[PDB]
């Protein structure tokens, strides 16, 4: 025997609660690695397509 | 030999339930069914 | 014939006696006795069902076996649909896996109900096998007896068609009346707050309907569910409850559920509780102190305490007569009187259980009158508490 | 013949039909109070109408109640459901304490079901054409089935070997029975602590669905519950609200002591365990005190009933040692004496047996001298 | 409005001179405990001195948690405080240490507003032509615009349904939530499409909003230990980026205060840690309440202590005197309720009731208020008048009147 | 199969002839002549497979042989035959609760027979790439194959001219095949203990056979319905097993109420308890009992009292021990030997013994000295010495 | 506003000591107590030389002699420094063995020296042959960043890590268990065995150096005779770190047992402990570390308060004098004025009080 029980109703009221716009988060801080060392060629990575895309505008 | 051993199972079984909706549900309503066929091929050859 | 709610031994009540100038009656409602009672059952009841103030204990307690338990069923019975009823007892919080605080609190969130008003559309009728397919929404005809409807399906709705079809404005469910399919309607549903298990952890269903689950999430919880209760609050939507807690056997319970009870009625989202207590002066558990009342002072300065008075020989005998107009076979007179002396000097609950075999006796006599001898043999061999303790003088065990 | 029963001499309760206790009837011959107290009982279960009562035992240890409880479950008989339990079974480390005793109340109440299937008997060909021996016909088949009869509910393969006949389409009515607890672990475990609003709100309203129409039909149980002098005042808490309901079948208590001391308060005394508030809630069963004719007699009964006839003597030798110190020593006292008898190759038991037997085997109050 | 148990409590009544009023925000008494939480939460709001704890000294009923209720009303939203019952730390699975250290950790919190702009999709951009480069229009109310997305936030995309008619909202991080079925679908009159039915989104394209917010340090513990604590790796680690979070000007911390209630009710092994932890250097202030006096410490059953605190416990806390009251400022207490109930009360039914408030205590009284009025709307009378209450004392009864009988 | 003699391993069996007389020098179990006669009786019980499950107490003094007597019945009990001691702490677990030890201990001393019918052919394969080709001694017969013992024989590395057999289930036998480098009806009694009760609940049975509350309600009454049924068409039968309880004084009440109606069922086995000591309250509650057993559990089971040794016994067992350990010793040591154990305890002396062989072994020499065991017995102590000679008050 | 700005007694930088470990009367660290910061100079010496294993040193005293200062001191002035409490090792899920195992063994630290081979860059090819979007070097043999292990950088990295190692073996993956506590009791063969023989390995190879830790118990006492029968094995170990006891009590009952022993010691643990007494504040040290707290929060006193405020903290505690210039600075910001005066710290005094004026008043009962 597989008996079925009919579906216990619900409102809708109770998931659309915990959600919004955005602005709820910060950085990713649990995401491991390495990179001792590689810390100022990142650096340099983030300050050379400012120039770039600057030049390509102007 | 599991053969005499598994003898016959409990006489009831049921299923899961999805809970109803009258509103808007369109996102969750399509990454659970993601979320479900990501395992089709994981619980795939199991040798039971 | 055979149904699941049968006759037993609060169930005979069908509900509350109550007038508009709170005046009691002699036998309204299957209640019989308890006049002061009754009027502190009204008068809590009224102030519940005004719903203003919120975080108030009731205590009532008296002897055990005057039908303390009966007129809180009688409450319960006349409380009224659509309005969240929790009972609960002294022993339920005790579990290995989850705290007692937290099943304190689970009952807490059972107790509050939301009433909900919703408007939505269901689609009913027959189908008669259409949609040719793939080369795919094919058609679909629906037959009345006024009018029929000739139209072409949807897209993704070939899932659920692989018989009154009722189709939600949803994805989809599973003589007939006629009207217009596009029904509106208005649904008012209660909630017991079930908003935090939903989303609290994924697969809500089967934390919502059995157990299993452990200590809901601290800061996540109690804060931003009330937030949020409020942001639905006063803005033309749901508005809260707050239902009727019945707690048993309060002064057996640890002091840390009382500590517990000391500041939860404090707080904003405090149901109306009233609670039950049978013994008097009982030690508390926990510490090895004496206290009377089972309850220590910090708990009772919290509380009102409505005692109860025992039973009378007018009273009694009306009961008798109103559960024998609840059951079937009648009695003889002298019987009656025999039965009324014995529920005098003894528990009325021991005539309960003296009646019911006295119908079976009749039943197996075959007729429609319970005998004096019937009754006095029932009575000579059924023993009782009293009557027992004489009979332990052999010292058999110890 | 399977020789291993312990209380083993009943046919049932032995009463007539005039309501009088026979005494030499269904080989349970004495203790006329508590059939006539147990008559009333077995017609409170067979009308189904009232439920939700309790009836406490009491006497010395070794008065019968085990097997009066095992007459009442064979004159109810297999239709019936009966649960036993003892008090020491309801503890446990990692399921809690008041978990049994709520499961107790739904493995007790059974509910018949008819249900009407079908089966295709159809042989070899996603589309499967099922061949029988009367015509192929296809059926669209789901993409979850993919690895002779199949199982159609909501897939056995072979059956039959020749490189089983019958219609492609068929319908049978089976009828099983299905308690309520089993219902809940099915409900909990899909193809343990039971949440309340499902175990007492939808579970009760499906079967009164299955009811409300002519299918199903409800029987309730018998609930015996042993070691009630020795439980935990919780649980005699929620027994306290198990008493207060109407859905409730009947329960069956048996208590041993006198007086003992209630675990969970550990200071105050009560007699046979129970304290007041439960004590004012059962109906009282005494037993009675056993006669040495009487003793005789069923020492006699359980003899000639397993596989010994025992002449005069022995029988006054196992009455007297019987009324000395222990009925059940008297009992323990057959089988040795025939294996000896069967060692000297005599066909019956002498005195000189049984006085060697009991030389040998020591009792309790004799070894209480020691 | 739905006026709980207790709802006098909207201030303290602090002047500029330091000075204690005689009736302000309905709390009545006490003008040296006033002067001395006055003192405590100018501590508080300094945000100076962190590793303070508060004894509030007192018999059973003088109403100390509506002191409490004062203090964390003056400081109002801004601090965060989270009252902790004495009960809520006998868990069963989470150890007791752990409860205690993650309340330590509820009351440490930050602020650090920042900003977000929204995307809102357009209807139909679907332009996989290059995977790094995606083409999404945007048609909203005021109108049409276009941009240019990394392939990602594309992958995001095909994952979820993307039709004709849908919503995609993107975030700063790649979060994409996306919707299904909008703007029209209504093509030959037919029959479900089975989505949800939504209006124009009224809006424009490119918003700055700006929003404050505070940030509990246990919601980001809760957030980065799932993708009990190790107190060598993690809170280190944690500790670290607040301070490069603070060091860099993003977040603003705020100091953490606490509230415990029945403290002499726990275990000595929660003294023991309590006492120790409170003297780190990071420690917020919590304001312990001691409800009954001299009785046995759990643990101990021979040591002897007052207030149920031990001796290494109760030094190194301040302790405010909070005695009892005069009998002939009750009516006025009970006046506070009547101005909170909303119906007026008369002359002699304040006395009665004040008569019975100084009887026994004043709680009974407070608790009697309500079905006096309760009475009086049944019988319909505008006001509470003596008969009502003089039935109401003798109808109900008190735990002193219950022990009598 | 190098494993040492233990102090219980010494006997071989129980002395039994065809009257069932106690004897004194058989099978290296001397005296006691009342409680193996008992024992007899009872083991004649179970081996004649009448009934089971009467609870036997063996009582007395300590050091009188109660645990070897045990070990005398079940060494013989016969081979295909459950035994299994567990004592009183084995069964106190905090991940399970003490009944469902308890009923674990009563079903696992229930064995089941059944019989299967298979066939096995043997002879020599000669493979032809494909079919094969028997040559046995009573024909030489080639067999054509069908689709899976083709597939059965290239799953493994499969060796021409091996010992193959085929069998109604088709499962390959390799056993002694690498050495080197119709036959109708093979009846096989199969023994199998009922621990299958959580298989029925639970779904694996890989790592649940091997080493778990196992859903008590409906489990076991479907498996002894299903047993009742075989137990009919004789498809299967029922033996019964023995289970020593070692120390059940040390045992909580609840367990005892529990076992007071767990023996009553048809399903419950025999039971042999151990209880060392006289006037012992219960771990529980506040009230004395004898034998630490209160008078529910006193009245289901039968007490066996234990003969004190006598001298002649004794010096028989020295003997036994003499001749079991391969020590020679001399004449004039018996009598020092005895005078040593009959002030101290059996198994002291036994350590005695094997102490003095080690010194005497390291002498190296054949007979033991007097002398020798003196320095030996004088270089330890007894208990009553622990006693007496830490009159120092070396603690608090 | 970050987050330490003051506490408890923590204020002081490192220990105070000279070449002759002889502490000064104005110098940095607490004023008085020179056997017992002699003591712990002497200690600390013997944990910067790391020559034997298995010191247990045991503090003891007058509630308020300041351990946790001592304590800090001591941590800040020395390395892994691990201070635990007496309750942090008695967990549910772990037992009381495990979780002082998982404190002894977390002090532990090990400094390894890797040198890796690395070719990291921007993809400028695809489908085999690898070049760069290069500042340098061409030469096969689009946007994507690919880092190979074997431009061509040998990079050295200097590693201190714990021995959460034996986290990381027994785990599947190192992301959920390197965040919390962890699992039940584990294989102690692999705890044991192959940690040895695989730093053993390590040391013989030169890879790999360990040091030794601190750890600092405060409060023993109260402690269950389990971690008594521990200790036993734990100080008699192959190697463990160095234990700082701190003991408040005198005389008192140990818990599930019936005893009267100092310190709440067993016999076996009473030899192991190196034991050091304090000594209570005199006038002239009181009012020493009075002038030094005043400094804390910039906060200037009178000439006549300095003998009320040492006058009150003698006969009361030292920690309430403490507390009493914070209460009574808030008292002269409103005041607005420069400078406290008598009848502030009186009003101050009066407010709040301590556990010698509680006692009186007590005397209710109701």
């Amino acid at each position: 025997i597989t008996p079925g029980i009919c579906f216990s109703t619900a409102s809708l009221v109770l998931r659309a609660t915990d959600v919004h716009p955005l602005q709820r988060i910060d950085m990713g801080r649990f995401d491991l690695i390495g990179l001792e060392g590689r810390v100022s060629r990142y650096e340099a990575d983030t300050f050379l397509p400012r120039h770039r895309l600057s030049r390509r505008v102007l | 030999f599991v053969m005499p051993p598994v003898e016959a199972p409990p006489p009831s079984l049921h299923a899961c339930h999805p809970p109803p909706w009258l509103a808007p549900r369109q996102a969750a309503f399509q990454e659970q069914l993601a979320s479900e066929l990501w395992p089709r091929a994981r619980p795939l050859h199991r040798i039971v | 014939v055979t149904r699941i709610e049968r006759i037993g031994a609060h169930s005979h009540i069908r509900g509350l006696g109550l007038d508009d100038a709170l005046e009691p009656r002699q036998a309204s409602q299957g209640m019989v006795g308890q006049l002061a009672a009754r009027r502190a059952a009204g008068v809590v009841l009224e102030m519940i069902r005004e719903g203003k103030i919120a975080g108030r204990a009731v205590l009532i307690a008296g002897q055990p076996g005057t039908g303390k338990t009966a007129i809180a069923m009688g409450m319960a019975q006349a409380l009224g649909p659509d309005t969240p009823f929790t009972a609960i007892a002294g022993s339920e919080i005790f579990s290995l896996e989850m705290s007692k605080t937290e099943a304190l609190t689970q009952a807490f969130r059972r107790s509050i109900g939301v009433r909900i008003k919703e408007e939505t559309e269901i689609i009913e009728g027959e189908v008669v096998e259409i949609q040719i397919d793939r080369p795919k929404v094919g058609k679909l005809t629906l037959k009345t007896t006024e009018m029929e409807t000739i139209y072409d399906l949807g897209t993704k709705m070939i899932e659920s068609l692989t018989d009154v079809i009722t189709i939600d404005k949803a994805t989809g469910k599973i003589q007939c009346p006629d009207g217009e399919l596009q029904k509106r309607k208005e649904v008012v549903h209660t909630v017991s707050l079930h908003e935090i298990d939903v989303i609290n952890s994924r697969t809500q269903g089967f934390l919502a309907l059995f157990s299993g689950d452990t200590g809901e999430i601290k800061s996540e919880v109690r804060e931003q569910i009330n937030a949020k209760v409020a942001e639905w609050r006063e803005e033309g939507k749901a508005e809260i409850i707050p239902g009727v807690l019945f707690i048993d056997e309060v002064h057996m319970l640890d002091i840390e559920s009382f500590s517990f009870l000391n500041r939860a009625l404090e707080s904003d989202m405090a149901p109306v509780l009233i609670m039950a207590t049978n013994r008097g002066i009982t030690r508390i558990r926990g510490t090895s102190y004496q206290s009377p009342h089972g309850i220590p002072i910090d708990l009772l300065d919290r509380l009102l305490i409505v005692s109860t008075t025992p039973y009378s020989e007018k009273d009694t005998k009306q009961i008798l007569r109103i559960r024998c107009e609840e059951e079937d076979v009648e009695m003889s007179e002298d019987a009656y009187t025999v039965l009324t002396r014995i529920g005098l000097e003894t528990s009325l609950r021991y005539a309960i259980q003296l009646i019911t075999a006295a119908s079976l006796v009749c039943r197996k006599r075959k007729g429609t009158e319970v005998q004096v001898d019937d009754i006095k043999r029932v009575y000579s061999l059924f023993l009782d508490e009293s009557r027992s303790t004489q009979y332990m003088k052999e010292y058999q065990d110890a | 013949t399977q020789r291993i029963a312990s209380h083993s001499h009943v046919k049932g309760l032995g009463l007539d039909e005039s309501g009088l206790a026979k005494q030499a009837a269904s080989g349970l011959v004495g203790q006329e109070n508590a059939r006539e107290a147990c008559g009333v009982i077995v017609e409170l279960i067979k009308s189904k109408k009232m439920a939700g009562r309790a009836v406490l035992l009491a006497g010395p240890p070794g008065t019968g109640k085990t097997a009066l409880a095992l007459a009442i479950a064979q004159e109810l008989g297999s239709k019936v459901p009966f649960c036993p339990m003892v008090g020491s079974e309801v503890y446990s480390t990692e399921i809690k304490k008041t978990e049994v005793l709520m499961e107790n109340f739904r493995r007790a109440i059974g509910l018949r079901i008819k249900e009407t299937k079908e089966v295709y008997e159809g042989e070899v060909t996603v589309i499967i054409g099922l061949k029988t021996a009367k015509g192929t016909k296809q059926l669209k088949l789901d993409p979850s089935i993919f690895e002779d009869v199949i199982y159609i509910e909501a897939v056995k393969r072979q059956g039959r070997c020749d490189t089983p006949k019958g219609d492609v389409h068929k319908k049978k009515e089976i009828i099983q029975d299905v308690t309520l607890h089993d219902l809940d672990v099915a409900n909990a475990r899909p193809q343990k602590t039971e949440i309340t609003d499902k175990l007492r709100g939808e579970i009760n309203k499906v079967v009164n669905k299955y009811i409300d129409q002519g299918i199903a039909e409800l029987v309730p149980g018998v609930l015996f519950v042993d070691e009630v002098h020795m439980l935990d005042i919780e649980c005699f808490t929620y027994l306290h609200r198990a008493l207060e309901s109407s859905i409730a079948p009947i329960v069956i208590f048996a208590s041993n002591r006198g007086n003992c001391v209630i675990r969970g308060t550990e200071d105050i005394t009560s007699p046979h365990g129970i304290p007041l508030d439960l004590l004012d809630r059962v109906m009282i069963i005494r037993t009675m005190l056993y006669t040495p004719q009487e003793m005789k007699q069923i020492i006699k009964i359980r003899a000639q009933t397993e596989g010994i006839n025992i002449s005069e003597e022995a029988l006054n030798h196992l009455g007297e040692i019987g009324t000395k110190t222990t009925l059940r020593y008297s009992v323990q006292l057959l089988t040795p004496a025939n294996l000896l008898a069967k060692i000297n190759g005599k066909d019956s038991i002498e005195k000189e047996h049984v006085e060697e037997i009991s030389e040998l085997f020591y009792d309790a109050k004799s070894s209480a001298k020691i």
